[PDB]
């Protein structure tokens, strides 16, 4: 995923274009697309090395 | 000479099999005292839910 420069962290399986008709307030449509955006940006691991030890 | 020599010998064979049997009970104790511990690790899970929280994701 990184040699892709996929998005380190994990990314659901939604369309966003269905959730902004489904909800009726853009407000928690806006929070979860900050969210999972906010979570597809960042690289979920730890320096094993240092665990190890 | 004759007597203590012949008492001896009578009493060889149990006294072999006495120390043989308690040779085997040593072994036995030793084995029966072995246990595999088996650890528990905290989940890294939960410490990749704080870090998610950390964020304030």
């Amino acid at each position: 995923r990184e040699e892709e420069g996929l998005p380190g962290g994990p990314v659901p399986r939604i369309n966003w274009p269905q959730e902004y008709s489904s909800f009726i307030d853009r407000e928690p449509v806006v929070a979860k697309r900050i969210r999972y955006d906010t979570l597809a940006s960042t690289t979920l691991e730890r320096d094993e090395k240092q665990i190890e030890s | 000479d004759i007597m203590v020599p012949s008492f001896v010998y009578n009493k060889l064979p149990v006294i072999h099999f006495l120390q043989e049997k308690r040779a085997e009970q040593k072994l036995r104790r030793v084995l029966d005292e072995t246990y595999t511990e088996w650890t528990e690790e905290l989940d890294q899970a939960h410490v990749t839910d704080a870090i998610t929280r950390s964020l304030n994701i």
